[PDB]
Order: C-alpha cells, then sequence, then structure tokens
C-alpha cells in the first residue's frame, strides 16, 4: 500500500 | 533516536552534487522545474507542435497536484524540446482531492480520466473547461465513476475498446466502466464489472495492448493475475502467478513483444513475465535499493524498459544485455542489462513517462515537486 506525503 | 536516521538526508545532498556535477556527460538533456505543488502522477500527451522554422517543438504533459488544502487542480503542462526551453501550466481544472492518477484515453486524448482519495474515479474533457480554474472551488467532473469503496492507483484505457476503463484500488477491487455509449455530461456511472479474485490491496491494472478481453492485476497479495473479460467468473482470473516476494506496485505490457510483461515490486526486483508460461519468471532486475512503484516499457524500443521508486532513482534496463560479459571492475556499478541510472531526483519518484514522440526522452516528478524532464547521453545507447 501506497502511504502519501 | 529515530529521526537521526532520517537526518541522512546529508546522504542524498552529497550524492545529488555529484550527480549534477556529472550531469554533462551523462546526458543530452535535463530540465528541473520546482512545481507549484507535488504531482503524483506524469504522462505525456501524444500530440507535438513543432512551429514553423523553429529550433523546438511543443509538447504536454497531464498532471497533477498533492496538497493538502482543497485546492487541487488536473493541470495541462507544456514543454518546450528541442529537435541544461521552458516550462507553462496551461489549464488546471479543479479537482476533488489530490490527483492519485490521472490517464488520457488513447482514442480521444481530451479525455483524462483520474484517481482521486474519495473512492471516485472521474472524467474530465479539458477542453470543456475554462484555462483558470473555478474559483467558487467546485469540482465540475464530466463524469463521476462509481464502484470502489476506498482509493487506489491502478487506472488503464483499453487502446482496442474505446472508453473501456479499468480502475484498481485499495479495497481489493478493480471495477470496469464502459463509458463508450454516455454522454459526458457529468453523470454518474455505475461499473459495469467488477474483479474480486486479489485478496489486498491492488496496486495497479493495465490492459493487453493488442487483445482487447486481456487486461493484469497485481497486487500486495503478491500476485500477478491475467484475466479476460470473455470469462464469466469475477472472482477467478484466467491466471495467476505468485510473481514477487512482497507486494506487487505495477506492472507493464511490451508494446512490441505481445507475450511480454514486466512487474515492479516492493520486493525492489522488476520481474520479466511470459504469457505463455507465467509458472516461470524469465529474468529479475535487480539494483534498487528500495520499493519499486512505477515500471514502464519504451515507446521505441522493445528491449527497453525503466523503473522508478522510493530510493529516488530511475533506473533504465536493456533486456538485450542480459548475459553480456562485463569487466570486474565494470561488473561493480552494476549488472550488463542496467543502462542507465537517473540520480536526478532528491526524493521519492511518483511517477515518469516517456515521451512517445522525442525517444528517450523522459518526464519524471518526485514528492519534493520536482518535475525533470530529461534524456540520457546518446553514446550510452549506442553502444
Amino acid at each position: 500500500k501506497r502511504r502519501k506525503l | 533516536a529515530a529521526f537521526d536516521d532520517a537526518v541522512e538526508e546529508r546522504v542524498i545532498n552529497e550524492e545529488y552534487k555529484i550527480w549534477k556535477k556529472n550531469t554533462p556527460f551523462l546526458y543530452d538533456l535535463v530540465m528541473t522545474h520546482a512545481l507549484e505543488w507535488p504531482s503524483l502522477t506524469a504522462q505525456w500527451l501524444p500530440d507535438v507542435t513543432r512551429p514553423e522554422g523553429k529550433d523546438f517543438s511543443i509538447h504536454r504533459l497531464v498532471l497533477g497536484t498533492h496538497t493538502s488544502d482543497e485546492q487541487n487542480h488536473l493541470v495541462i503542462a507544456s514543454v518546450q524540446l528541442p529537435n541544461y526551453g521552458k516550462i507553462e501550466i496551461e489549464i488546471k481544472i479543479n479537482h476533488e482531492g489530490e490527483v492519485n492518477r490521472a490517464r488520457y484515453m488513447p482514442q480521444n486524448p481530451c479525455i483524462i480520466a483520474t484517481k482521486t482519495p474519495s473512492s471516485d474515479v472521474l472524467v474530465f474533457d479539458y477542453t470543456k473547461h475554462p484555462s483558470k480554474p473555478d474559483p467558487s472551488g467546485e469540482c465540475n467532473p464530466d463524469l463521476r465513476l462509481r464502484g470502489h469503496q476506498k482509493e487506489g492507483y491502478g487506472l488503464s484505457w483499453n487502446p482496442n475498446l474505446s472508453g473501456h476503463l479499468l480502475s484498481a484500488s485499495d479495497d481489493h477491487t478493480i471495477c470496469l466502466w464502459d463509458i463508450s455509449a454516455v454522454p459526458k455530461e457529468g453523470k454518474v456511472v455505475d461499473a459495469k464489472t467488477i474483479f474480486t479474485g486479489h485478496t489486498a490491496v491492488v496496486e495497479d491494472v493495465s490492459w493487453h495492448l493488442l487483445h482487447e478481453s486481456l487486461f493484469g492485476s497485481v497486487a500486495d497479495d503478491q500476485k500477478l493475475m491475467i484475466w479476460d473479460t470473455r470469462s464469466n467468473n469475477t472472482s477467478k482470473p484466467s491466471h495467476s502467478v505468485d510473481a514477487h516476494t512482497a507486494e506487487v506496485n505495477c506492472l507493464s505490457f511490451n508494446p512490441y513483444s505481445e507475450f511480454i510483461l514486466a512487474t515492479g515490486s516492493a520486493d525492489k526486483t522488476v520481474a520479466l513475465w511470459d504469457l505463455r508460461n507465467l509458472k516461470l519468471k524469465l529474468h529479475s532486475f535487480e539494483s534498487h535499493k528500495d520499493e519499486i512503484f512505477q515500471v514502464q516499457w519504451s515507446p521505441h524500443n522493445e528491449t527497453i524498459l525503466a523503473s522508478s521508486g522510493t530510493d529516488r532513482r530511475l533506473n533504465v534496463w536493456d533486456l538485450s544485455k542480459i548475459g553480456e560479459e562485463q569487466s570486474p571492475e565494470d561488473a561493480e556499478d552494476g549488472p550488463p542489462e542496467l543502462l542507465f541510472i537517473h540520480g536526478g531526483h532528491t526524493a521519492k519518484i511518483s511517477d515518469f513517462s516517456w515521451n512517445p514522440n522525442e525517444p528517450w526522452v523522459i518526464c519524471s516528478v518526485s514528492e519534493d515537486n520536482i518535475m525533470q524532464v530529461w534524456q540520457m547521453a546518446e553514446n550510452i545507447y549506442n553502444d
């Protein structure tokens, strides 16, 4: 899963 | 005692110094641009203006914004390229949340699909909006595509069936919409089909480029799945491959080799696949130091592909060099199939796009809001 920031 | 390691960083800045110092020898083109906001997404539009008897051509990019306020935009930018040129924002369109991914529809590149933090996929026709965004702050998509419960990133237009759009989501599903017969006037469209074979976040989805019924998906369950829309069972793909030792974040079909594709993974490898025998991985490309998030084949060269991710590098690979001999000192810099390491970014790379009209030009964008348009030195891809 991507995480933003 | 945890942020001390994040304070290197010092290592990043030192490697950046070295990189900038050597760009004359490694590049034929390097353009660097700090965008107003970071873009999570980048894709060259297919069109190119070559003005009358001038030494440059005008190219365009689909970009987005990633800001934590309520003024996000889908962006169209223009890029003057020569035949170490400027970069201008041509259109901004109000967008609901940050733009996770933006992709133009091959059969009509005025049509852009975007992935949003709300689970919706939005469709815009950027010719139907003013060049300046709506100061009311309101988002007015031409279509609102419903079907997901969570955001995602995977987005793919069928190049052989106009308006057939796939999307991959953190809700473990893949949604297929068919907007071909729908007038783009703001309607909400429900998903025609929802594929549920994955058991974890679906990271990416991609249509085959020749077979209109075939597509592939990759997910946090470590699987590559090959689907066929002709099948009645939407819970079980045609093929399932244990593709990696960790999450699979991206895949890409070779546009010249109809049996060949590549996947990129949190196991830090790019895997090469042959649809005719998915039990056996053809090759593992191994030099990234962290999780890979994007992989893309060259639009001009069937043996060339590139990968990017959280190690802030963009690797260019040449599969024709697999097995080549290298001098033991030359064998230290990496495998023979590693053609080039782009080290221009000092933060995680979020997306990149091969320019479809100028061979070897790449646009890459990173989390610090840097956008780079660059081309490795011609002598590197001519040895």
